[PDB]
């Protein structure tokens, strides 16, 4: 997808993570889950409702045809009307029509683009301390504690801490 | 060892929208905002009723034609249905001239209030009681006529004179009103109903004038009639005064209408049945919070937005690929 | 040395610009222009018919029938219509073809007339069929003569112009075009001498129609040396409609009149000087033929079939490929 | 360019690359070459035909002008007809003419990405048993035959396989 | 305890917001309005020229010559006109000027007339050229008076009214509008006494126009007390173009007449002051002295004016996302 | 953001980088500062210039209502000319107020990726001489001059002549 993530580096999505769009899944000596990431789900729950919102207040005027008969001598202003009226048809059709197809592309890019700033959040913390496996996986080198798991998370993930435990592990093998 | 990875939501959706790059995108959450469902009915429009003209049609309704009779009194209307196959209108043959414009100005109403413009008594020493014709029954009587013209005609022993009448608008309502000019088929049949000599047809308020005169020749029969009608419509606003002159072949005003104040005349065969509507449509009422609709571009009340889309889908959700199981 | 691998993109000799909203100019390797700007400067058929050439005749000289115009006369069969900007032949005779521009819209919508007598001569009794025409309308070959489809009726030598009466009932099922006209003499004399004494009327009707009229006698500037005028009429006799004439006096007659196919293409009426070829078209429009698969044009507004959107743009390229970055060669 | 690998970190375009929009140029002992990646290069022309093919279709009504004269007691509706045709006109040459700028800009950006993903893909396939050079070529720290060069265009590099030597060149150097 | 180098973005202290798709109330470090909402409530020359201001007259009353509307008579151009909404002087003595809206929709085209004497009053012979004046039509100083621009025609005391006739070949470059009447007593008597005994036409005739007209003799409600009417017509006569007038009775002759020489016109209705100010873009409620693109004030302008929308701002983020510290 | 840089990994912006919207703040013995990178910035100027100027171009036509009068046999035409004007009304006004919005959001994810991209020009000079914080800050594990920082900005950063200095401390 544009971003590379969706559909992408990250194969496929999770149907057991069901509390939001973006999430993290872990697995550790005390136990595995899929948990999702409230703050970046919430955030792109705001945008998108706000697009459909937006799209709808600018979609609220209505051009209104008529009933209005017209004599054998007005072939020309009763030719004139129903051009008039299939024109702003035909001018409001394809402003939906396009819109839709435009904001679509753009929602899914919008997703994409959310999952690949997450990878790269933990990506950036974990630095040689884990081992990038294919996927959107990463191993670590040293244990990784529930609460360890809890500040990769939010961003608090200690380096240094587990810096040594990791190094030596890394290279005995 | 132990992992983490970062992942996207799946489920069982098979919903699709399409994108500039993509067609049939199965996405996790999407909203449809066009509407292509209708009740087939017509309803109420701010808890009014629509006037359903039935077998007959707007000419026929407001001329007053002897079979319209069933809509003869004030009615009050959100729209109006005329049927396609009303066949009672104009019943002696001729042209309600500007017909398009009446039918429009009729649309943009609410209520009309039908009331005795000129009494008979207002044209002196002419006969106010013999202006009927089999081209105009009532389902009771072979012969009859406008309820709202009186076709007046000389006296049995007499001359036809000059007749006058004035009506001043001292109302706050415009009033519509009709008259017409009767074409004898004949030089026999003008003599026999109106005086020997040059007939004229004169009116008059602050702001119009009229003048016509008989035009006398044998058309095609229609209803049985080689003679014509010329019908005319008007509006008297409040404060004018509306003045009428005539020496023969006058088809008076008898009854008008004080006519009050988007409108709409729908035909169609769709049946008026005892419920509600915020949203109709010539083909049926929509009952819907959606943003567009296919139904019709021809509405009243408050509807959405009308286009030629089949559907127009939008992703709010990620694209959707579930694990294979 | 080491062994490399390296990640790039296609580069080639295009040097096709389009622009965006960042930035103009920007060279890409693949484009589509989606705009068409070409024509053929000229006239074809389009549905495989031909349209109608009008040559020196206007719309009115045509189907009133102007002497001059005698090639177009009779049966006509067109996909459209092509009026000359300086064709010279319309009305020949003075004065106004009433509704003219609901005629020429009611035209441009039909596919073919047939021409037919709808009032023979003999319709009209007691009065001179023969006598009626005049210098202003001349033919290629006798000076003095009057449009084909109508009849100017004079009262004979006697003092009297009788009333006279016709009928055709439309049994046909096709609408008939058909014209008449009135005749205001330039003063008091002439209505004498031409048509009976005292008032004159023109009267017609049908189920759905009524006319009348009477004679505005008064004199005019000389047009074709004529200082009297002639009231033109036209009107739509549909199936199974009766049509009644009934006049004292300055009747200028129906006398042929056409059957008359609406079609279901537009149709048009192109006012233009350029050639008519034996060509077939998708796309004519009024300065030419279109011949293009693209999907705008900016050639013009006004067209009969399957045109490109109309747009006042001189391009409309699209990238496609990428931007053009390729190695600077010395 | 918005993914800044176009005209960006990667400098120029290869005339070489004639098979693909994207690709990979490689240096070995057994030889050097172009070869485009397919299947990145395919799903663009995809994306790309489909978004012309929706223009084109969304593009596919046309305001019809009429022929209709006016006499000279019809100047307001004759200006009313000159005024509504020229008003779907200017609609439509605005919509085209918008619509291509904006199209373009994206289509620029789509490239750009599917390049940048082509090259952080073989980035993070390489780790450290390559060096960046710059301009997004990658010098291996091992022998990289024809066989090794195909794993990496096809997301089948050995990491594992080549650490040893790699690790005893980085440290020769 | 390691030296640094960050990367990073400008914030500073606007407090300037915009909406987009995604977000509402995003404030950002630079932007731009492209809707302009100002006006100045006035109006202005537009290519340094002055409007035409009617004053107390209408534009009928003004180009018919009505007796009060001198100040307005002869020469005249401009760069768009502006009628007062509450203008008394119009059309004084009652009647219906003849296809009225399509002579205001030409009159705006112009930019410029030149009145000129069409028809001297010794045209027309036998009759009264003297007499046609009415308490209908006062000028500031006189009780009785007519429009400038026409001449009411009379018997001359000694009977008859005879066949008169005038004719005019316009010569010259540009088109001439020009005016005519019929007069409508409201009695014979009237009729006989300022016409003949007889019936009375009024035909005028050029190369390419017909008219013809006859009187209609009724009473109409009274207006400026007069129950009799004029009806009132005008024409555009064309270079090269000659008109022939003939009548018996009851013309309005055409007296005066305007050369009329024809971009974009305006009539503005509007009560607004005219000032000793130039402008580019003057709108009905006011002149936009502006750079910006879009305007909210009105749709109906002269010069080079913004695109009118309904919006209320229409603000582009040019710099990024403030977030400031 | 889209590109995850502004009100993301970078959590702010710097009201003390006065003269550019993307650049780089530095400390050192020496002090420390705020530096605009001209280049991006002018880059993004001249896109964001044209933008708008393309709209201002393409928004360059009108529709021009006229208030004609129109009697009362012409309720029909005054009508239709009424439904016409606004409806034109209606669809400038709908163009208008969608692009400002799709602009909008457009401009904020374009100066986001620019802060992006200058973010990983730098990494990319930097390699394992200096620790990438998580905050678009690089941490040296050199002693990092006057110089040193401005051949940082300047894409001339010569990473094999701190290498060893650098693998000391980084290991040490
Ligand atoms: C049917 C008929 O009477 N035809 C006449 C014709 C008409 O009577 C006339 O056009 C109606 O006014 O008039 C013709 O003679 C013309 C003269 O009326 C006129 O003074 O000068 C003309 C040439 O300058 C011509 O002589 C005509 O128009 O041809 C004679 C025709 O038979
Ligand atoms: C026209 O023709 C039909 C069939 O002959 C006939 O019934 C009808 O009466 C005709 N119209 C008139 C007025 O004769
Ligand atoms: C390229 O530039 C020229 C002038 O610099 C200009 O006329 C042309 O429109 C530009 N090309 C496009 C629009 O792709
Ligand atoms: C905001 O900034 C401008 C330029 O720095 C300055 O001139 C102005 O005084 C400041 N506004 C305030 C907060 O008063
Ligand atoms: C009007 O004037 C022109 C030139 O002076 C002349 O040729 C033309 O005959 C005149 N028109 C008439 C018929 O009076």
């Amino acid at each position: 997808g544009i971003f590379g993530a969706i559909a992408g580096f990250i194969e496929g999505g999770w149907t057991g993570m069901i509390d939001g769009w973006y999430g993290y899944h872990h697995e550790n000596s005390q136990g595995s889950g899929y948990a999702a990431d409230r703050e970046s789900t919430q955030k792109a729950i705001d945008g998108i409702t706000n697009k459909v919102n937006s799209i709808i207040n600018k979609m609220n005027t209505q051009f209104e045809a008529v009933d209005h008969e017209f004599s054998n001598l007005e072939r020309r202003i009763g030719n004139l009307n129903k051009r008039m009226e299939d024109g702003f048809l035909d001018v409001w059709t394809y402003n939906a029509e396009l819109l839709v197809l435009l904001e679509n592309e753009r929602t899914l890019d919008l997703h994409d683009a959310n999952v690949k700033n997450l990878y790269e959040k933990v990506k950036s913390q974990l630095r040689d301390n884990a081992n990038d496996l294919g996927n959107g996986c990463f191993e670590f080198w040293h244990k990784c504690d529930n609460e360890c798991m809890e500040s990769v998370k939010n961003g608090t993930y200690d380096y240094p801490k587990y810096q040594k435990e990791s190094k030596l592990n890394r290279q005995g093998i | 060892g132990d992992k983490i990875c970062i992942g996207y939501h799946a489920n069982n959706s098979t919903t699709q929208v399409d994108t500039l790059l993509e067609k049939n995108v199965t996405v996790t959450h999407s909203v449809e905002l066009l509407e292509n469902q209708k009740e087939k009915r017509f309803c109420k429009i701010m808890n009014k009723a629509p006037l359903d003209l039935k077998d007959c049609t707007i000419e026929g309704w407001i001329l007053g034609n002897p079979k319209c009779d069933l809509l003869l009194g004030d009615q009050s209307w959100s729209y109006i249905v005329e049927r396609p196959n009303a066949q009672n209108g104009i019943c002696y043959p001729g042209v309600l001239n500007e017909l398009e414009e009446l039918k429009a100005f009729i649309g943009s109403g609410e209520r009309v209030e039908r009331f005795e413009m000129f009494p008979k008594s207002t044209w002196a020493g002419v006969d106010t009681s013999r202006g009927v014709t089999n081209a105009c029954p009532s389902y009771t009587i072979d012969s009859s006529f406008y309820r709202n013209l009186v076709w007046i005609v000389k006296t049995d022993s007499a001359t036809y004179p000059v007749i006058k009448g004035t009506y001043n608008n001292t109302g706050t309502q415009p009033i519509l009103y009709f008259w017409g000019v009767h074409h004898p088929l004949d030089t026999t049949v003008q003599d026999n109903l109106y005086g020997s000599g040059d007939k004229y047809v004169r009116m008059g308020t602050e702001s119009m004038n009229f003048a016509k005169s008989p035009e006398i020749a044998a058309r095609p029969a229609v209803n049985d009639q080689r003679s014509r009608i010329d019908y005319y419509w008007s509006v008297l606003r409040p404060g004018e005064t509306l003045n009428v002159e005539s020496n023969g072949n006058l088809i008076a005003p008898w009854y008008a209408y004080k006519f009050v104040s988007k409108g709409a005349v729908f035909k169609s065969d769709l049946p008026i049945e005892n419920c509600d509507a915020t949203c109709q449509t010539i083909t049926g009422v929509l009952r819907t919070n959606k943003t567009f609709q296919n139904v019709s571009p021809l509405w009243i009340g408050e509807c959405p937005k009308y286009v030629k889309s089949e559907s127009l889908r939008l992703a709010t959700g990620l694209r959707n690929v579930p694990q294979i199981a």
